[PDB]
């Protein structure tokens, strides 16, 4: 049907510049993103279901 | 109404595993209070005397204690309510048969120790011997086969 | 043995989502942990 | 030699508010002080001894 | 020059213990290489042999030495590479003997009397530094007592 397709160039970056830094040398564990998981475990516990 | 069994300081690794494993299992303790050490719970609470207590002296205490069915297991304290005061409040509490035979509905159920044939915590030293929850009316039939067999 | 725990509060905000249902008592060793759930468990909480 | 000392009045406060709460959720451990100790591993990165 | 000896996930909690307690201790290895699979190490590559067959495999294995232990990989380094540019890598004994200073140490297969892993299905047998000496005194009283 087609010999064209449309394919994304970069890869994906997973970098630990941030609070998961903290969490790495000292609680020895890491969460993917904390920076929105720490975010939004904040606007969910009060607000609304 | 849930009493608390504290487990004192220095729980080694499988014997947080071990202690997950006595989930609904009947348990002998001297009064009911909402605040309890373990020390005070085990098969060492009884041993006193000189010698370990046989199948006789087990009976014995099993009426001058009150027993308690274990609830939920916290990795610090044991939560248990008691089977004289607690159950008037709360209904219906869960209970694991650690006996070869099977219950049906609707029977009674006394309690034997262990004559059959054991958790033991090397971090606390001490052991916990458990009773076996059979019905009642084999009760007077199993009890009377062993003295029988004397 | 281990079945160790995870963690439920990255449970919370799920990061992504199935599309389709698939059978986990079909089978146990394509898995790592796993607990069968009467609506309600003790570990949750 | 004395009749009146002086005795500081209030306890102290260990409080999980922010982000310690989180860590205690999803990292299953907790810092004492996270708001702080989080810092310091920051300035020992970059300037001195 | 280091060798990477990598551990296959799937570890018990004691296991990587068990390990930990292994620290300065003779491995023996197939081929040298960066990274190598944890199943050349252990006692069954080795089909189960006996006394002798350990004594033939020795010689045409490589004896490496255990540095540090990461629970991700076992890192080692050979002896007969690694060591004859740099100085000096450490050694634990397994045996009765204690040794004196300015030996020559050999190692025999452990007849005297060993950490098995479970988890991981494997033992792992280890070679005892007794002073090479010894060595051809201790062998010869053994095959005297049979």
């Amino acid at each position: 049907e087609d010999t064209e397709a449309d394919v994304p160039v970069t890869y994906g970056e997973m970098v630990l510049n941030g609070a998961n830094l903290v969490t790495a040398l000292v609680m020895g564990k890491a969460v993917r993103s904390l920076d929105d998981v720490g975010r939004h475990l904040l606007e969910m516990q009060e607000e609304q279901l | 109404f849930e009493t608390d069994i504290a487990i004192p300081s220095g729980i080694s690794r499988p014997d947080a595993a071990a202690l997950q494993r006595c989930e609904g299992r009947v348990v002998f303790l001297p009064t009911i209070r909402r605040q309890l050490t373990l020390a005070d719970v085990a098969h060492e609470s009884f041993v006193s005397g000189g010698v370990s207590p046989d199948t006789l002296g087990l009976l014995l205490a099993y009426r001058r204690r009150f027993p308690a069915v274990i609830t939920r297991v916290l990795p610090t304290r044991i939560v248990a309510c008691p089977l004289d005061v607690g159950l008037t409040h709360a209904g219906t509490v869960n209970l694991r048969n650690t006996s070869p035979v099977d219950l049906c509905n609707g029977d009674p159920i006394s309690l034997v120790p262990p004559v059959f044939e054991d958790v033991r915590l090397d971090s606390l030293d001490l052991t916990l011997r458990f009773p076996v929850p059979l019905p009642s009316p084999l009760a007077r039939e199993i009890v009377a086969r062993l003295v029988a067999r004397g | 043995r281990d079945p160790p725990g995870y963690r439920y509060a990255a449970a919370m905000v799920p990061t992504g989502s199935l599309l389709s249902t698939i059978e986990v008592a079909s089978h146990r060793r394509l898995f790592d942990f796993f607990s069968r759930v009467r609506s309600d468990a003790n570990s949750l909480y």
